[PDB]
């Protein structure tokens, strides 16, 4: 795998279905309920946040970095 | 320049304090059936 690989799994996920929510906390991403199923549950936050970062080069996410509500945004 | 809203980051205010809260009810319900 690759933190890239990671993003275009995570990506997916937030296209196919799970298309309600576009923010999401990092938590929930890999420790939510709704995505408990995925192969990216349980990934740690520091390569979550790398997949997360190609993403956003690519447009496909802005991560929020605020400490009184960390997430990220999909687009 | 940036695509999150106000709104958005007052979403995700509320999540964080929601999942602050589930990672300790987790811990409770681990403790309750390991006695």
């Amino acid at each position: 795998r690759r933190p890239e690989e990671w993003g275009k799994l995570i990506y997916q996920w937030v296209s196919r279905s799970g298309q309600n929510n576009s923010v999401f906390t990092l938590y929930e991403l890999t420790n939510g309920e709704d995505t408990e199923d995925e192969e990216f549950h349980g990934l740690d936050e520091a390569t979550l946040l790398r997949a997360l970062q190609a993403l956003q080069q690519e447009h496909k996410a802005e991560i929020i970095t605020v400490s009184d509500g960390r997430g990220v945004k999909f687009f | 320049g940036s695509r999150v809203t106000e709104q958005d980051k007052a979403i995700l205010q509320l999540k964080q304090q929601r999942d602050k809260l589930r990672q300790y009810q987790k811990r409770i319900a681990q403790q309750l059936e390991r006695e």
